[PDB]
């Protein structure tokens, strides 16, 4: 998953 | 024609590299007089004939064209006069589009060349010798067998006979065309049923190649990141092989409808790019993460 | 017209018969097939096949089918199954069946196309044989049982096969 | 509105396919607006935080190097992409805004661009 | 002798059949005049490309 | 248009039977029902051949036909009856062991 | 259907099919020095193989030379790859460490 | 006994592509109604379908592929060197095998099976 | 008029100068000299 | 099914059955050239037969 | 080593062998046991039996017969 922000 | 289509697939017109298009333009239009004119030599009926009709375009004009036409030709007809000038100008005009590509190459080195990706590339160069020296030698290589092939076992395929029998001022072949190079601009040309509209159907042509690039774009160039501009990239490059086969085609249905169209549809590409940009201005602030 | 309206129904309840979950709404559909054809039979004149369609598909063939299934108790998981992935090869052996079968006979049999003129008044009547006329089933009597008394014997045998295997593989004497 | 892909199916499957093509080399959107397009790029790249400008010109150099290579971003990096969270837009919309105020006062441009 | 191109066009007519048929049918259409403007140019010219297609293969090796 | 038309409801029949059998993988009690649907759709084709034609031979083998439908059913019926007591269930993973 | 006039002569070939030309080449209207039947499709393909060679005489040697120089080329484009991939295979080979992610 | 035709080598070229994939999509289909559903799609309908057309569709890539290969490389070897005999057609049928069926197959081995074998077949013609 | 303007086509013969490595025939480049000197 | 389902599908069947019936009327139109194709395919290999006999 | 034992092993008794029971091994194993895969298989032969037997009328203008058998062949190399 992409990190976030 | 495949470096311009690079360029028009990349978007390489684009800011700041306005003036390095606008010289590839004046470079085209050096490159087709030439040409012509290097045609006109041989003296055979495509050279006769393809010199009146192309002397006689400057006629479109209404009160002085006639004077330009006889001025053009150095008499009431196409004759030894015009070879002669025409000579001259073949010997002159390759020394200037030497001069010209200096100067595109220079314009061009102001700011370096665009890439694939289209994006900001001073992190990740590299010089030209000897990475793109060897690269470029493949390519030459490669170019040097493919034009080996025509001249060797080819020769005439990109000709046509007419020009093998002596000019006759007095009977036009019953085909009658140009070099293969410059058909898509005989359509356009063909496709308006009048004189001073054609001419400046042909005019038009390169007013839009060169306002195409200061149009107010999206700051995106490559076609790798834009479907639809792609997508109309692939479409104009059909058009335009199918305006050169219709180049070749004697003038009567249905190819007079198809000529048509197909102009109609190479002004819409340099119509709409416009509305991409100014439409797709507003994509990063519709697509958000 | 009429024919439009008794081959659709036969075609929806023939649908049916293939495509109902439960095996027991399948007979009964079965059962309205064997009626429409029936209407078909009276449309043809020929009314002893009408009724005996009556009675041996619906009153003898489908009751047995009726009593074997009901006593079954089917369960649907037990011959549940998606059909949408059928819907492709039932479309070419359809179609392929379509093309060639139901037109088998136009190139023989070409139909009289109906145009606007009476040809009813063309119709040649014999009134000979009208005097005693027969009936459908006096003109089958007249030949099952002397000049072809043959095949309806081996149609005996092929009842008492019947007969004999079914003792053979049911019975169960308490 | 047409663009929201909320709403328009033909703008959703734009952006699906405009976040593939930046997934694949590590890139942001933002990534592709170049400082030599326009000055006002230019400007709002020397506003930002030296932090934000080192990842795009770090994630710029990936991009090259893998289109050099002719290979992609491992499917594992490609995972946890972020090609559409934004840097650039803000800034520029400021410096844009900033120009339009001073252009509307008659003051002289804060950068110009060079005639080539 | 005997030129071999003329022997050739006779022998290839049985592949030609079909254009021989439709241009015999088109001359039996036109034997009435209508102003000297009908002909079967055409036809002509479809079963001659059938029957110099079918020959030219076959000629050059009868040839020295 | 009569002839065409009778015939194609018979077709129809025929049709059905035969989409009966492709459609019910799982379920061979319909595979006898459309193999059912079939006899009828041949019955109904010597019956309106026999008017069509004037003669008598279409209508003779359609009662014969009959006949067989008759005990065909009955025989099957009596296999599906056994095979199902043998194995109490009639799904068709349980008549698969005969194989190669 | 198709007339023609009066000192013109009929052949499909011929654009508008009425050439001024007679026919030329009747049977036996040469004799060969070495005892060639001449037939009339004898007499055309010979007279073509002399204009076919009138028109492009170089093309034995123009043949010899595009054979020579396009297998030699061939073998200069091999070598050209290789030369190429070897001076790109240290760019192409290099492993690239960025602090960035996404 | 083959004077019945117009010919047109990139007709038969297009046409055989087109016969290569009304067969291959007949193929798939087959192939697709033989097999089984796999246990966790027995209560789902679409998902069969849309393997079946999967399978559909490549299988008329595939055959088509062949379809078209093979002729036109038949008809560029007997332009080329200008001579009709079984050996134009054999070496098109090894081609178009070796090629599209070692693609799909991913292995050398195969691909000079499959084209040894489609030699033999168009030789035998 | 609509075809016979244009003419007929000419069919493809297998002429022995025809080949990347393929010669004239030089005795038939004879023969049709003399054909050209006794008629054309 | 449903009662109407059912009346809904014979609804459909019907317009099948009458579309079938304009499907017969076009065949039955087009016997005339039909036979005609048949007859210039039959003089075309009766007259290509003649021909090869011929040699 | 490589031709007797080798070569003429493997284009010979060793690969014949081999072939031979892989293909075996597969016509075996379409006598599946199911029923509805022996009723197909004569639905097909039935629509095989009028599709190539009298609808290949129309159909030679699109193929040809090498075409036919090729492709036939070629299905043997699937997956
Ligand atoms: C102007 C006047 C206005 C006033 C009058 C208005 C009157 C009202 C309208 C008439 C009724 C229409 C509405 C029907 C009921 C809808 C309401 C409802 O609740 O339905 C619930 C229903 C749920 O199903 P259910 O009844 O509860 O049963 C549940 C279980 O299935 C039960 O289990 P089961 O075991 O009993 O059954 C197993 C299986 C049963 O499996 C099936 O039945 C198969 C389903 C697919 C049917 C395929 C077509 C069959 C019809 C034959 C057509 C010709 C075939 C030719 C093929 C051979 C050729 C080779 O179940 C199903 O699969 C159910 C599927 C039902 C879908 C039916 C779709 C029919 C196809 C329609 C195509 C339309 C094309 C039009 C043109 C046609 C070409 C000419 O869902 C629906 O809404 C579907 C029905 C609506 C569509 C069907 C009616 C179509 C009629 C179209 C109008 C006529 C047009 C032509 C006019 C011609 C004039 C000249
Ligand atoms: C000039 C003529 C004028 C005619 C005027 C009349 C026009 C009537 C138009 C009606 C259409 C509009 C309807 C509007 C909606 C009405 C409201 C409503 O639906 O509420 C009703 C409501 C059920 O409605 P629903 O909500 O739709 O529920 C449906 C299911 O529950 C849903 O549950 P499921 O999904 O689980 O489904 C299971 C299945 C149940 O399983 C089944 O198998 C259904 C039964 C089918 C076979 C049963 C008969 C075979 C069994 C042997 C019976 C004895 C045979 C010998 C005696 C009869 C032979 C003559 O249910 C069905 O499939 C029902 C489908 C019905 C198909 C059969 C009826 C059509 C027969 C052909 C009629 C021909 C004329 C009409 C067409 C004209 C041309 C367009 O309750 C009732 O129907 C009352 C029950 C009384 C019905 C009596 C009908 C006659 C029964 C005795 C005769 C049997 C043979 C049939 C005639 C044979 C002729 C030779
Ligand atoms: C008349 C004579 C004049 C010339 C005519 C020819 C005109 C050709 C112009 C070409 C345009 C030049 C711009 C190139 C840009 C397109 C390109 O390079 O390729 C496209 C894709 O190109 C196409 O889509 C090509 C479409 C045409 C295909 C059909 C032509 C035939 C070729 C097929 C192969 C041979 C088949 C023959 C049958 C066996 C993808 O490029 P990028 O977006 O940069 O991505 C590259 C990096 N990466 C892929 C890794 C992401
Ligand atoms: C991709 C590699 C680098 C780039 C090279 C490009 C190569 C791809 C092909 C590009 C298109 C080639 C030109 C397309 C049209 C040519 C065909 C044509 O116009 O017809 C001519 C015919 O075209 C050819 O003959 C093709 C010749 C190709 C050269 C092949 C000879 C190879 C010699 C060396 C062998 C190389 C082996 C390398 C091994 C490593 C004329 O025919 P003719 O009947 O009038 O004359 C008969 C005589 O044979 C021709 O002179
Ligand atoms: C010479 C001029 C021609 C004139 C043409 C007449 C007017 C038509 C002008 C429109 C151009 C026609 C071609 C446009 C479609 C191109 C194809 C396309 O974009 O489809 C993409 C699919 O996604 C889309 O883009 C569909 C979007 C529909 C349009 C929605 C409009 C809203 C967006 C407006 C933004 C405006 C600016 C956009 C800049 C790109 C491709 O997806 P993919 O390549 O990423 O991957 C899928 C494929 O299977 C694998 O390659
Ligand atoms: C229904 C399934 C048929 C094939 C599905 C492929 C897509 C549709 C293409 C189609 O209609 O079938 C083509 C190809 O389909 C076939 O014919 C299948 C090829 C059979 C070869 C089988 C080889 C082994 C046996 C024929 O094309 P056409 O309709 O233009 O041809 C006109 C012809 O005169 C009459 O239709
Ligand atoms: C009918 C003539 C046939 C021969 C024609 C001449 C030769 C043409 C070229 C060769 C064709 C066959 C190419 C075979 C490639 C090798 C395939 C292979 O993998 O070999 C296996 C053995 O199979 C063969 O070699 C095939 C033998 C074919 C011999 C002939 C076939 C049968 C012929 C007779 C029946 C048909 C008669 C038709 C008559 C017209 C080895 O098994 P493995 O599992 O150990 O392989 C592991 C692999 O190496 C990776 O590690
Ligand atoms: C005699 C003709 C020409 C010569 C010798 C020439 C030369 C060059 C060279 C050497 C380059 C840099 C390397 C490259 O990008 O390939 C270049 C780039 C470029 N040329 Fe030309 N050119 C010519 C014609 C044209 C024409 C006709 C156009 C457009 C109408 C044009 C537009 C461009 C553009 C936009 C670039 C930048 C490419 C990029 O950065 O991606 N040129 N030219
Ligand atoms: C074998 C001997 C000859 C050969 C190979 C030959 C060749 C040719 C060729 C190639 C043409 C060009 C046709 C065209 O324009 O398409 C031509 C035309 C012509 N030839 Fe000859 N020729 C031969 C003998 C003759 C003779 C003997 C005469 C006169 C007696 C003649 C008179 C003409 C004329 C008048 C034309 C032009 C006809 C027209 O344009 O209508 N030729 N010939
Ligand atoms: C059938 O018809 C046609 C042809 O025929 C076969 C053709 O070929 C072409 C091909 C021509 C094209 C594409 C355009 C040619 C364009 C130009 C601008 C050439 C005109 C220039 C000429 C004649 C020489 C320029 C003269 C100068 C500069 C005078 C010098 C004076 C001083 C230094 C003071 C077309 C369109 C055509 O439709
Ligand atoms: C090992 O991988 C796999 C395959 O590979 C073999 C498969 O495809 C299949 C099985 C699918 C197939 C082959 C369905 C096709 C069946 C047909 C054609 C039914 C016909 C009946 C039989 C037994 C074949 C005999 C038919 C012949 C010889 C043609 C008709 C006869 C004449 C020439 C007149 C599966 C499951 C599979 O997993």
């Amino acid at each position: 998953s992409p990190p976030p922000p | 024609y495949l470096h311009i289509f690079r360029g028009l697939y990349y978007a390489s017109y684009s800011s700041p590299r306005e003036f390095v298009w606008c010289l590839g333009v004046v470079i085209f239009l050096l490159m087709i007089v030439t040409a012509f004119i290097g045609y006109v030599l041989p003296w055979g009926q495509m050279s006769f004939w393809g010199a009146t009709v192309i002397t006689s375009l400057a006629s479109a004009i209404p009160v002085v064209g006639d004077t330009i036409v006889t001025w053009l030709w150095g008499g009431f007809s196409v004759d030894n006069a015009t070879l002669n000038r025409f000579f001259s100008l073949h010997y002159l005009l390759p020394f200037i589009l030497v001069g010209a590509s200096l100067l595109h190459l220079a314009a061009l080195h102001q700011y370096g060349s665009n890439n694939p990706l289209g994006v900001h590339s001073e992190m990740d160069k590299i010089a030209f010798y000897p990475y793109f020296y060897v690269k470029d030698l493949v390519g030459w290589v490669a170019f040097a067998i493919f034009f080996s092939i025509w001249i060797f076992y080819a020769p005439n395929v990109l000709g046509h006979p007419d020009n093998y029998i002596p000019a006759n001022p007095m009977s036009t072949p019953p085909h009658i065309v140009p070099e293969w190079y410059f058909l898509p601009i005989y359509a356009i040309l063909r496709s308006i049923p009048d004189k001073a509209g054609g001419v400046a159907a042909i005019a038009l042509v390169f007013i839009c190649l060169l306002a195409l690039p200061f149009f107010k774009s999206m700051y995106v160039r490559s076609s790798s990141f834009r479907p639809i501009y792609q997508g109309m990239f692939w479409l104009l490059l059909a058009d335009c092989l199918l305006l050169g086969w219709i180049g070749c085609q004697p003038v009567e249905a249905p190819f007079v409808t198809i000529g048509q169209i197909s102009s109609l549809v190479f002004f819409l590409f340099f119509a709409i790019t416009p509305i991409l940009g100014r439409v797709g201005r507003g994509i990063p602030n519709s697509y958000t993460d | 017209m009429i024919l439009s309206v008794l081959s659709s129904l036969a075609l929806v309840s023939g649908l049916m018969v293939v495509r109902a979950k439960n095996p027991v709404h399948s007979v009964l559909f079965f059962i309205l097939v064997f009626c429409d054809t029936s209407g078909l039979l009276l449309l043809l004149g020929l009314d002893f096949f009408a009724m005996i369609f009556l009675v041996v598909y619906i009153g003898a063939i489908a009751v047995l089918f009726l009593f074997v299934v009901m006593m079954f108790h089917i369960q649907i998981a037990e011959i549940h199954e998606e059909v949408l992935r059928y819907l492709p090869v039932s479309g070419i052996i359809g179609l392929i069946f379509w093309w060639e079968m139901f037109f088998i006979l136009d190139n023989e049999s070409i139909p009289l196309l109906p145009t606007q003129r009476n040809t009813t008044s063309l119709r040649y009547t014999v009134y000979a044989g009208k005097v005693r006329s027969w009936t459908n089933l006096e003109t089958l009597g007249n030949l099952l049982y002397t000049y072809y008394f043959v095949w309806f014997l081996v149609s005996s045998l092929i009842l008492l096969v019947a007969m004999i295997g079914a003792i053979v593989l049911t019975m169960h004497r308490t | 509105r047409l663009v929201d892909p909320r709403k328009n199916f033909l703008a959703r499957m734009h952006m699906k396919s405009v976040s593939n093509r930046l997934r694949r080399y590590g890139l942001r959107y933002d990534d592709l607006y170049d400082p030599l397009y326009d000055l006002d790029i230019k400007e709002a790249l020397n506003r930002l935080p030296r932090e934000i400008v080192d990842a795009r010109n770090q994630r710029l150099m990936r991009a090259m190097d893998l289109s050099m290579k002719h290979e992609y971003l491992p499917d594992n990096l490609q995972a946890v992409q972020t090609p559409f969270r934004s840097y650039l837009q803000d800034m520029l919309a400021l410096v844009k805004r900033e120009r339009a105020e001073r252009e509307a006062l008659g003051a002289l441009p804060l950068y110009q661009r060079t005639i080539p | 002798v005997v030129d071999p191109k003329k022997y050739l066009e006779e022998s290839c007519k049985p592949k030609c059949v079909k254009p021989l048929l439709e241009y015999q049918a088109c001359v039996k259409r036109i034997q009435g005049d209508d102003s000297g403007h009908k002909h079967c140019t055409g036809q002509y010219f479809d079963y001659w490309q059938c029957i110099d297609k079918c020959v030219a293969p076959k000629l050059f090796a009868k040839l020295k | 248009m009569d002839l065409i038309k009778y015939f194609t409801f018979s077709m129809i029949i025929f049709i059905l039977g035969i989409w009966g059998i492709l459609l019910n993988r799982r379920n061979i009690l319909i595979m006898l029902m459309s193999i059912e649907l079939m006899l009828l759709a041949v019955n109904l084709n010597f019956l309106v051949f026999s008017v069509s034609l004037d003669d008598m031979m279409g209508q003779v083998f359609a009662l014969l036909v009959l006949t067989v439908a008759a005990a065909e059913s009955a025989i099957g019926l009596a296999i599906f009856v056994i095979t199902f007591r043998v194995r109490g269930t009639i799904a068709v993973e349980f008549i698969n062991s005969i194989q190669g | 259907g198709i007339s023609i006039r009066e000192g013109l002569h009929y052949n499909p070939y011929f654009p508008g099919g009425a050439i001024a030309m007679p026919k030329m080449l009747n049977d036996e209207a040469v004799e060969y020095e070495d005892g060639t039947p001449a037939t009339e499709a004898q007499m055309g393909k010979d007279v073509v193989s002399f204009l076919s060679w009138a028109a492009e005489p170089e093309m034995e040697e123009r043949k010899l030379m595009g054979f020579k120089w396009i297998f030699l080329l061939s073998l200069a484009l091999l070598q050209a790859a290789y030369y190429r991939r070897l001076k790109w295979s240290v760019l192409k080979s290099r492993k690239l460490v960025l602090d960035v992610v996404n | 006994r083959y004077l019945e035709e117009e010919d047109g080598p990139l007709m038969k070229t297009i046409k055989g592509s087109i016969t290569g994939f009304g067969a291959g999509t007949i193929y798939g289909t087959i192939l697709a109604t033989w097999k089984d559903v796999p246990r966790v799609e027995r209560n789902v309908a679409l998902p069969g379908l849309i393997r079946t057309l999967k399978m559909m569709g490549t299988h008329g890539l595939t055959f088509a592929a062949i379809g078209g290969v093979y002729i036109g490389v038949e008809q560029l070897v007997q332009n080329f060197r200008s001579k009709r005999d079984f050996y134009n057609g054999a070496i098109g049928g090894f081609v178009a095998g070796a090629s599209v069926l070692g693609y799909r197959a991913r292995s050398i081995p195969t691909a000079i099976a499959a084209g040894a074998t489609l030699a033999v077949t168009s030789a035998l013609i | 008029a609509d075809e016979a303007e244009h003419g007929l086509e000419c069919p493809n013969y297998p002429w022995p100068h025809e080949g990347i490595l393929s010669s004239y025939d030089h005795a038939s480049i004879r023969r049709g000299h003399q054909v050209y000197q006794q008629v054309c | 099914v449903k009662v109407l389902t059912y009346f809904g599908m014979t609804l459909a069947a019907f317009a099948f059955w009458q579309s079938m019936d304009k499907v017969h009327v076009w065949i039955a139109l087009h016997q005339d050239e039909k036979q005609e194709r048949m007859e210039k395919e039959a003089e075309v290999r009766r007259v290509r037969a003649e021909l090869l006999r011929k040699a | 080593e490589a031709l007797d034992k080798g070569a003429i092993e493997i284009l010979g008794p060793y690969g014949i062998s081999y072939t031979f029971r892989r293909l075996a091994e597969r016509i075996s194993q379409l006598q599946s046991g199911f029923v509805y895969h022996y009723a197909f298989a004569m639905l097909l032969g039935l629509t095989l039996f009028v599709t190539f037997f009298c609808m290949w009328d129309s159909l030679s203008s699109w193929v040809d017969n090498r075409l036919s058998f090729i492709l036939i062949v070629s299905s043997f190399y699937t997956k």
